[PDB]
């Protein structure tokens, strides 16, 4: 019962901890999403200039 | 005037269109944000019994 | 008739914790209006 | 005053250069904002 105690708790943090790589990864992908905006007008812009 | 009015002049049609698609979409969203906001409810009834 | 613990809440709250992924996905499709709205989606529609 | 509608020309491209670079920013800051906001969201 201890063990199963520590294997518990030990799980319950590790689902915990793997929330936060979700949280990282929608910050980075609406960054790059931004990104991605402003390379398309850029592209827009240079189709317009050429 | 002719190149002027291909430059700087918009298309009715389009944005007419684009109106009633944002028009849309608001209702709409506006609809399911009062659903969610109905949503934390059930804690109230789990409290209550 | 173990009181300390009560798994039968366990399984329903696991039931409910999986329920909530696809109704956020629901709501946020339905506010949105674009099924890609994410790479997690496809990323493949999203790259097309 | 000497070729005055190259002068009125030039003033004018002056005027056109600043607005330009307005409207520029404004999309920079509007851009700056929706990523903010989402990024309060994530957090």
């Amino acid at each position: 019962a201890n063990r199963f105690t520590s294997n518990i708790k030990g799980l319950t943090q590790a689902a915990r901890n793997a929330n936060d790589g979700i949280s990282v990864a929608q910050t980075t992908e609406g960054a790059l999403s931004e990104i991605n905006n402003n390379l398309q007008r850029v592209r827009e812009l240079t189709v317009q200039a050429t | 005037s002719e190149a002027q009015s291909r430059i700087q002049d918009a298309d009715y049609a389009t944005e007419v269109s684009n109106m009633s698609k944002a028009q849309i979409i608001q209702q709409a969203g506006n609809s399911v944000l009062a659903k969610a906001n109905q949503v934390p409810q059930q804690v109230l009834s789990l409290l209550q019994g | 008739q173990v009181i300390n613990t009560n798994s039968l809440s366990l399984i329903t709250q696991n039931n409910i914790n999986k329920n909530q992924s696809a109704l956020s996905s629901s709501i946020e499709r339905l506010s949105s209006g674009l099924r890609i709205n994410s790479a997690k989606d496809d990323a493949a529609g999203q790259a097309i | 005053t000497t070729d005055p509608l190259k002068a009125l020309d030039d003033a004018i491209a002056s005027v056109d250069k600043f607005r330009s670079s307005l409207g520029a920013v404004q999309n920079r800051l509007d851009s700056a904002v929706t990523n903010l906001n989402n990024t309060t969201t994530n957090l």
